[PDB]
């Protein structure tokens, strides 16, 4: 019934601007709560950025903002916005918008959050991940290795979804070149080597890159 | 800027265990405390507000307590769905709302040794200009494990780039992934590539290597 | 949490002055047995729109309030919260009053003096509930008695002056009899004519 | 008509006006001011010692005054810029307790039927201004949506010393001097 749908997230050059969108549905902005922004860097915790009052111009920002962020909500469109200015690698985070009562829990406890949109600060260009096979040499295990892709994320499946028991897809790491890389492996039975054709399925949604790779030990 | 200090930073417990999470404020925050749960790939969910008021729907096993600076979150008899990162939040000053660091509640199982596997760089990658050797540990407990690279028995530093899966929904184990990145000029200039792994589940360190 | 909580205004969809007012008003009868919330938005001196808990929805009181009333009634989350404000605002703050404001007892200072006109000054009392009566030799006087209205000092005290036109006799005693909730015994003060 | 009840409270008298612009946030219980919020200093100032035990987030006043700011701009344009009508205030001066020369007293100046809520309430001692001994309440609401305000002057009673309450408002062609004469103005 009620929800917040975020948009405008993606890749951004260090030193440039970006406006995030957060459209409300099932309700219209009004008094008794705050419309807020909370960012979360990969593997780290929540960091409040600022709120705009649901029923006025009353806008607050966290001390660390230094005037780089602008929180505003256009009522004609029923959308909350986040203007980000002078972006740096420190800003890379999934950005959430929330309907938070805060000092108004007494009046109503409705706590609502958007799905989150990913923002990446780097001057790196968009390119797919070159898949390289990790077949075992001379019970058993094999895998795929996706290297040098930008930006995150990338999906990995085995035998087009029919292989799930024993799969371990590693959370990607940022290389020194500003490129991502990960591995996906499967705990396969020894006798099944030479029998099945294990094919990794990799998808890079930001560059439209779907490349499949088989195992040849 | 009221600073929240959450303790522990992570903890391990089994189903049925009484779990206590603690949050500490740098000053009196007068009932301006909320508690959130956050599961992987999902935005946080509110559990409790006004220090101890259970938000609607939230199970009776969750509870809040505290006053001024010291506050606790108590899960009386833990359940499998309760393994997630918990956060405290202060809204006493709505102009400077801050979240506590976070506490990952993890499942307690028995020790498990890692199955290790080494992977020589593909001939296709070498035809581009680089060489990637990968080490792989599988289904171990706990996360503590060391993995070292040795090209011609010479120990490596700054060559490795590790990675680690979360506690499996099925066996509650982790999996590590060490990766040495070197050029084709320095790859073909050496021969024996080894990978030594040390872990609590083993009796003595286990080694895996190959020949260029 | 036991702190006073406020009622909330909602967003509208010789120098010159333009005034706006919002009053979150609570009416209590028989304690918290009968409670009524009436929130009022006033433009200058004209109430334009209102939320009365006895009606249960916003109602324009004049033309200028019809756009707000139409808009706020269309927002179901506003209505439900407004319907709940009788408890979260009125009943909540009343529990704080019971142990503080509704317990304030300030006993009055009773004085009799001339300017024949005899004035009984009953000053600095709280709460408002008072009964002041004049007597001449244990005979209740009313025909020749004129009282001021109850006077609000502003500092959480009241005063009231009750005057008696009298025909002074030698063996006469005039008594001002004051009754107030803060007194266990009613205060009786006397005046005797001298010369 | 007025609503009959045992108790009446305003858990929010919210005021915002274009002149200045200024705002006021108060709570009233049975006609008396419980506290006000100093919007400049972001601070809850209690008018009664027993209420000092409580807290009231000054942000509550600040957010509400911002809602009233929007609503004011909204109704100025909607009403075709209809401005407030200046109302002639009614001034009454009386003492807090019976007058005793050689017994200190407080002189109370009630300024009623105030509208708009912009008023100057100064005190004169034999024709000249007074600074010390002066205090005043905030603008207190009336059911007709005008205000009243009470000013105080703590003094030592003298036969020679005469006091006046000088009130300035736009509803008056020239200020208003209300002399304190103890000849029963309260009793008519
Ligand atoms: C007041 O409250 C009581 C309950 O406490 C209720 O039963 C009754 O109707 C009320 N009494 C009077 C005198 O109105
Ligand atoms: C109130 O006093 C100020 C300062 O002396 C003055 O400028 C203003 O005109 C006065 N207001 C009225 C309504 O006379």
């Amino acid at each position: 019934q009620v929800q917040l749908v975020e948009s405008g997230g993606g890749v951004v050059q260090p030193g440039r601007s970006l406006r995030l969108s957060c459209a409300a549905s099932g309700f219209t902005f009004s008094s008794s709560y705050w419309m807020c922004w909370v960012r979360q860097a990969p593997g780290q915790g929540l960091e409040w950025m600022g709120c705009v009052y649901g029923g006025s111009d009353t806008t607050y920002y966290a001390s660390w903002t230094k005037g780089r962020f602008t929180i505003s909500r256009d009522n004609s469109k029923n959308t909350l916005y986040l203007q980000m200015n002078s972006l740096r690698a420190e800003d890379t985070a999934v950005y959430y918008c929330a309907r938070d009562p805060l000092n108004y829990y007494y009046y109503g406890e409705l706590n609502l959050w958007g799905q989150g949109t990913l923002v990446t600060v780097s001057s790196a260009s968009t390119k797919g991940p070159s898949v390289f096979p990790l077949a075992p040499s001379s019970t058993a295990a094999l895998g795929c290795l996706v290297k040098d892709y930008f930006p995150e994320p990338v999906t990995v499946s085995w035998n087009s979804g029919a292989l799930t028991s024993g799969v371990h897809t590693f959370p990607a790491v940022l290389q020194s070149s500003g490129l991502y890389s990960l591995s996906s492996v499967v705990t396969v039975p020894s006798s099944s080597l030479g029998t099945q054709t294990y094919i990794c399925n990799v998808n890079h949604k930001p560059s439209n890159t779907k490349v499949d790779k088989k195992v040849e030990p | 800027d009221i600073q929240m200090t959450q303790s522990p930073s992570s903890l391990s417990a089994s189903v049925g265990d009484r779990v206590t999470i603690t949050c500490q404020a740098t000053e009196n925050i007068y009932s301006g405390l909320a508690w959130y749960q956050q599961k992987p790939g999902k935005a946080p969910k509110l559990l409790i507000y006004y220090v101890s008021t259970l938000a609607s729907g939230i199970p009776a096993r969750f509870s809040g307590s505290g006053s001024g600076t010291d506050f606790t979150l108590t899960i009386s008899s833990l359940e499998p769905e309760d393994f997630a990162v918990y956060y405290c939040q202060t809204y006493h000053d709505i102009s400077e709302v801050t979240f506590g660091q976070g506490t990952k509640v993890e499942i307690k199982r028995t020790v498990a040794a890692p199955s290790v596997f080494i992977f020589p760089p593909s001939d296709e990658q070498l035809k581009s200009g680089t060489a990637s050797v990968v080490c792989l540990l599988n289904n171990f407990y706990p996360r503590e494990a060391k993995v070292q690279w040795k090209v011609d028995n010479a120990l490596q530093s700054g060559n490795s780039q590790e990675s680690v899966t979360e506690q499996d929904s099925k066996d509650s184990t982790y999996s590590l992934s060490s990766t040495l990145t070197l050029s084709k000029a320095d790859y073909e200039k050496h021969k024996v590539y080894a990978c030594e792994v040390t872990h609590q589940g083993l009796s003595s360190p286990v080694t895996k290597s190959f020949n260029r | 949490l036991p702190y006073p909580q406020p009622e909330l205004p909602y967003p509208q969809p010789s120098p010159e002055d333009f005034v706006y007012q919002f009053k979150g008003m609570c009416y209590f009868t028989n304690g918290t047995e009968r409670v009524r919330l009436v929130s009022r938005s006033i433009y200058n001196r004209e109430e334009i729109v209102r939320f009365d808990s006895d009606v249960g929805e916003f109602r324009a009181v004049t033309l200028l309030g019809l756009p707000a009333a139409e808009y706020w009634n269309s927002q179901k989350d506003i209505l439900e919260r407004k319907r709940a404000a009788v408890d979260r605002v009125c009943r909540h703050n009343y529990q704080l009053e019971l142990r503080t404001t509704l317990q304030r007892r300030v006993e009055p200072t009773v004085t009799i003096s001339p300017s024949n006109l005899l004035v009984c000054s009953v000053t600095d009392f709280y709460p408002a509930q008072i009964k002041v009566r004049w007597f001449r030799n244990d005979q209740e006087e009313t025909a020749g008695v004129v009282s001021t209205p109850l006077i609000r000092n502003g500092d959480w005290t009241f005063q009231i002056l009750v005057m008696l036109e009298m025909t002074p006799q030698r063996g006469d005693v005039y008594t001002c009899h004051v009754e107030h909730p803060s007194l266990q015994s009613p205060i009786t003060v006397e005046w005797r004519a001298l010369e | 008509e007025d609503i009959v009840a045992d108790h009446v409270a305003s858990y929010g008298v919210n005021l915002y006006q274009s002149y200045g612009p200024s705002g006021q946030y108060t709570h009233e219980f049975d006609g008396d001011e419980q506290f006000y919020v100093d919007l400049g200093r972001k601070e809850t100032v209690w008018s009664l010692p027993v209420l000092r035990q409580f807290r009231f987030d000054p942000q509550f006043a600040l957010t509400n005054i911002a809602v009233l700011k929007h609503n004011l701009n909204s109704l100025i344009k909607r009403s075709n810029s209809t401005a407030a009508t200046n109302e002639v205030p009614e001034v009454t001066v009386f003492s807090k307790s019976p007058v005793t020369l050689g017994q200190p007293n407080i002189l109370i100046c009630l300024v009623d039927n105030i509208f708009p809520p912009v008023v100057n309430i100064t005190w004169l001692s034999n024709g000249h201004s007074v600074t010390e001994g002066v205090s005043e309440t905030s603008f207190l609401s009336k059911s007709d949506h005008s205000f009243f305000k009470i000013s105080y002057l703590t003094l030592l009673p003298s036969a020679e010393e005469s006091y006046d309450c000088k009130v300035e408002h736009w509803g008056l062609d020239k200020p208003l001097l209300k002399h304190w004469e103890p000849e029963l103005e309260v009793l008519f």
